[PDB]
Parts: structure tokens; sequence; C-alpha cells
């Protein structure tokens, strides 16, 4: 069922960071487009584009950090311990969630909640 | 390469309708016109395919879709008129009361 | 717009459509590599499912 | 071209292929039994394999030039 | 009785179908001699490299 | 080449429908997109549809749009917005739709590449079909009112609904 791949832990981490950046760029574009423009900005176009691109870059960065650290810690767990399970990975989701989303939200309870949610989500898979 | 060129003509009109929706969040009249551009592109698709397949069903449906497009435009502009008459303006900030 | 602006946008669009013609010829020229790659991926799946049922 | 009505007032170019495929499928309990007729109908619709073969010829001509 | 490694090497073959079919095609492409210098060593290695990476993390469990 | 000219005219005219500041100009550029479509239909040999697109889309629908838009006297402030910020989202959406749909026929309808050989000599002519040829008009009229008359009548019901709804929504009798 899974016998179509070539793997490579470093390649896995790089590709995951790249995919995370792409998804974060798409998400940032969507969020920037949903929002209205500040009233002081309705009559001038360029600052709106700058804010859209800034949102794109910031979301690409945070999503790339999550999508990289998740699999990086997943392999660095399954490499040293060298056991394949859903446990290996629950730790990666937790550390990605905690670190990145707590650096972003600046809150420790938010870090714990985000890591827990990512842990359950990666556990189901 | 004839079929691909006619097809891309119609496809560009369809994409222009989509972009016109995307680009006119303050202009609801242009949104209605973008929808009419999409409908025109679909009609073209049916006619081109009818020719390409030597089949008449694409032409029958093109005529009927014409009737539908006319009816849609008449009703759409009637609703636009009563919306404007009630509010005095067409600005999108006056048609956002229903929410949640 | 100015009339010259409409003319210039038309010229640019004409160039875009000729570029699309080149893209279509490129896609038409690579039907055989698509077919040969598809030969492999479908046959790999056959040799695969056949081997997976030998046990 | 499954309806039969041609755009110039005669039987459609691909109607006979459609009817062959349909008559085969009406009694063959397996769709794979009528695969050849089905791809005949679809070939009539789009001329995919014919044009692919002619492009092969053109490509070989360009290669030998 | 029967070698665990040999059994596992046959049971991991589905995971390595792509290197196998490329080795099989190389064998055909060199069946003519051409003065005996054509070979399929590279495709041979890729197949068995894939096979060995599949058998390694399950063989030592069947061993005491 | 001719298809490239018509495609370019339609592309510019459509951009002007979706990007003009003034909605009256937008309705006028829409008339140009319909004229170009009529030209394409003439190329396909469908002269009835080419004339009907002129009669219905331009002669009747665009007129209604023009009457309504002109009498509305829309002010440019009520509908103005800067569109530079939408270039990325338009880019992604349009690029996905482009890469996926401008090339949807390519696998199914492979283009015949033009060679440096006269392939016109292999056009086979069947004269039996040419003894009494049918126009687009009578070919369509052979089907509309007999084999497919129910859909014709349902379309009449659609038109009736349009007339009723127009009266009910807007009429203020003096």
């Amino acid at each position: 069922r899974y016998l179509e791949e070539e793997d490579g832990p470093l390649m896995k981490t790089i590709k995951g960071s790249i995919t995370g950046f792409g998804a974060g760029t798409i998400y940032g574009t969507i969020l920037a487009t949903w929002k209205d423009v500040p009233r002081v900005e309705r009559n001038v176009a360029l600052p709106g584009l700058i804010r859209t691109l800034k949102m794109m870059g910031t979301h690409g960065l945070t999503f790339a950090a999550i999508g990289g650290v998740y699999i990086g810690v997943e392999q660095l767990v399954q490499n040293f311990r060298s056991k394949r399970d859903f446990y290996n990975g629950a730790i990666g989701g937790f550390v990605a969630g905690a670190s990145v989303l707590g650096y972003r939200a600046r809150s420790i309870p938010t870090a714990i909640a985000a890591g827990a949610t990512l842990a359950v989500t990666s556990a189901l898979i | 390469m004839d079929l691909i060129k006619y097809f891309t003509f119609s496809m560009i009109i369809f994409i222009l309708g989509i972009w016109g929706i995307l680009l006119n969040r303050r202009n609801i009249l242009i949104m209605l016109m973008s929808i009419e551009l999409m409908l025109l592109a679909v009609n073209l698709n049916f006619l081109v395919f009818s020719v390409s397949l030597d089949d008449m069903m694409g032409q029958v449906f093109a005529l009927l879709v014409l009737t539908v497009a006319a009816a849609e435009s008449a009703i759409g502009l009637a609703i636009f008129v009563i919306t404007f008459r009630v509010r005095g303006t067409i600005a999108v900030e006056f048609i956002n009361s229903i929410q949640g | 717009v100015k009339v010259l602006t409409y003319f210039g946008m038309t010229l640019a669009a004409f160039a875009f459509w000729q570029s699309m013609d080149k893209v279509h010829v490129w896609i038409a020229l690579h039907q055989d590599e698509k077919q040969e790659r598809m030969e492999k991926e479908a046959e790999v799946r056959r040799v695969r499912a056949e081997l997976l049922r030998k046990a | 071209m499954a309806s039969g009505w041609g755009i110039t007032g005669n039987k459609g170019r691909c109607y006979d292929f459609w009817m062959d495929f349909s008559e085969c499928m009406s009694h063959c309990r397996e769709p794979k039994d009528c695969t050849l007729l089905r791809e005949d109908y679809l070939e009539c619709l789009h001329h995919s394999k014919e044009f692919q073969r002619r492009n092969r010829i053109y490509k070989e001509e360009q290669r030998k030039l | 009785v029967v070698d665990p490694k040999k059994y596992l090497e046959e049971s991991c073959k589905p995971k390595c179908v792509k290197p196998l079919l490329e080795y099989q095609a190389c064998v055909k492409r060199i069946q003519g001699d051409d003065s005996g210098h054509k070979h399929c060593t590279g495709q041979y290695f890729d197949y068995w490299q894939c096979i060995d990476k599949c058998v390694a993390p399950k063989l030592f469990a069947k061993l005491k | 080449m001719i298809l490239s000219v018509l495609s370019s005219l339609a592309l510019v005219s459509g951009l002007m429908v979706v990007r003009a500041k003034n909605p009256v100009h937008s309705v006028l550029f829409f008339i140009l997109v319909f004229c170009d479509t009529s030209g394409l239909l003439l190329l396909l040999g469908l002269d009835f549809f080419a004339m009907i697109f002129l009669v219905v889309y331009i002669g009747a629908i665009a007129v209604l749009f023009l009457f309504v838009v002109m009498m509305f006297h829309i002010q440019i402030a009520e509908i103005h917005e800067e569109v530079l910020r939408y270039l990325p989202v338009s880019g992604i959406i349009g690029l996905i739709f482009w890469w996926e749909m401008f090339f949807i026929l390519d696998n199914e309808s492979i283009p015949l590449l033009p060679t440096q050989r006269n392939t016109t000599s292999l056009r086979y002519t069947v004269y039996a079909g040419k003894v009494r040829s049918w126009t687009n008009l009578e070919t369509l009229g052979n089907l509309l009112y007999t084999y497919y008359f129910v859909w014709f009548l349902v379309s009449s019901l659609i038109l009736l609904v349009a007339m009723i709804g127009a009266i009910v929504l807007t009429m203020h009798r003096t």
C-alpha cells in the first residue's frame, strides 16, 4: 500500500519545508484578499499590494517552519529509536505545533494546545 | 489546431468572467456582466462542439441557453432596480445587513 | 483608454496567442514520451499486483 | 455524435460507430467485450490516434532532415 | 529449515518492481554479444540495493 | 492567424468589460465582445447563430443593460476600488485555471501538426451530400418543434416567468 517512494530523511525535510512554504503562500494570499483595505488606503493601490505580499511571505515562512520541523523531528525520532509507529510522529507534530505556533502566538498555553492538536491529528494517521 | 484555438477563445472569455467576479467587489453590476460573459463562453463551447462532432444537439441547447440568459438578465436587472430604489445607492455597504 | 492604448493591448494579445500556438505545438510533439511513460507506470502496477498475489 | 442528426442534414459522421457500440453493449454483460467498438466511436469523435500517427510521421521527417 | 533472508528477499520483490523491470529490460537490450562488454551491473545494483533496504529491518527479528 | 486576431480583440474587449471605471463603457465593450463572437461563429459556418447573437445579445440584452445603467447615473466613488492588491490571487486562480483548462482537450483532441506536404489533395469529396444541402436555419428548424418540442415549451415557460417577475417587481402604475 505504501511501496511507491524513494525516501531520504534530509530530502523529506527539504520537500516538506518547500510544500509548507507553498501552502502558506496560498493561505496568506487568501487571507489578504478576504480582508478589506484600511480607510486611509482606499485611494492608493501600492500599500495594499505590499501588505498582501507581506502576509504571503509571513504565512509562507510559518507554514514552512511547521512543515519542515514536523517531519524533521519525525525522522530524528524514528532514526535514533528506529521503530516505525504512529508514536514516532506524534512527537514531531507536538514539537512543530508548540515551537512554531507558540513563537507566533507568544503564549505557552497556546503552544501546548497547538502541539496537542497536531499530536492527535498525526495520531489518527 | 482549429479546435484548440476556438476552445481557447471560449475559455479566455470564461476566465475573464471569473476574474471580473474576483476584481469587482464594490461593483455588483460588473459582476452580473461577468456572469453573462461566462454564459456566452459556455454557449460558444456548445456550438463549437456541435460542429466538431457533426451533431445537432449542441445547437438546440445553444438556442435554449440563449432564452435562459435573456430571462436571467431581465430578472437580475429588475432586482438591481428595486435594490437601488429602496436604498438610493448601489454601493455594496448598503446590501450587507443580513449576516452571521 | 486612449485608442493607441487599445491598439497596443491588442498587439500584446496577438503576441500572447501566437505564444499559445507554440505551446500547443510543444504539447503535440510530446505525446510519444507521455505514452511511453504511461506504458511503464501501468505495467509496473501490473508486475506489482501479480507479484503481491503470488503470496 | 450519438443522436444521429448531422449538422448538414444527414446522418452524423460518428452515428454508425455509436450504434455499433450500443448494440454490442445491449447484450454483452461485460463492458470489456465492447472495448474495441467504444474506442472506434471515440476515435471518430476526436481523431486522436490518427493525428498522433501522422505527427509521428512528421516528427520522423523532421528528424531525418 | 529455510533461510529467513532468502524468503524475505522474495517477499520484498513487490517493493522493488521498478528496479527489477529496468534490470529485465537491460538484460534484453544486451542479449546480443557486441564483443562481450555490455553488461547490466548498474541496474543489478539498483535492484538489490532496493531489495536489501527492504529485508534489513525485519530479518534480525526472525533471528535469535 | 485570423483566429488569433479575433481572440486578441475579444481578450482586450473583455478586459475592458471587467476593468472599465465607467459601467456605460463596460456595457459598450461587452457589445464589442459579442461582435467578435459573431465573427467566430461566421468562421464556423453557423450564420444563423452569428446573426442571432447580434439580434438578441446586442439588439435586445445589451440595450436593456444600457438603459438601466445609463438611467442609474452611477457615481465613480460608489464603485471604485484599487485592484493592484488582487494581482496575486488573480495570478494563482487564473494560472490554475489556465494550466488545467486551456489544455483539457490536448490529451483528448490532439492537434494535427502542419507538414511541408500538400495534404489538401487527400480531402475526399462525397457529392451525394451536396445535391440538396441544408442551411443552418432549416437544419435547426427540423428539430426544434417536433423531436425536441417539450424543451421549446419549457423555455416559453421561462420567458413567461421573466415577464411576470418584471411586472411584479418594478411596476408602479400612475
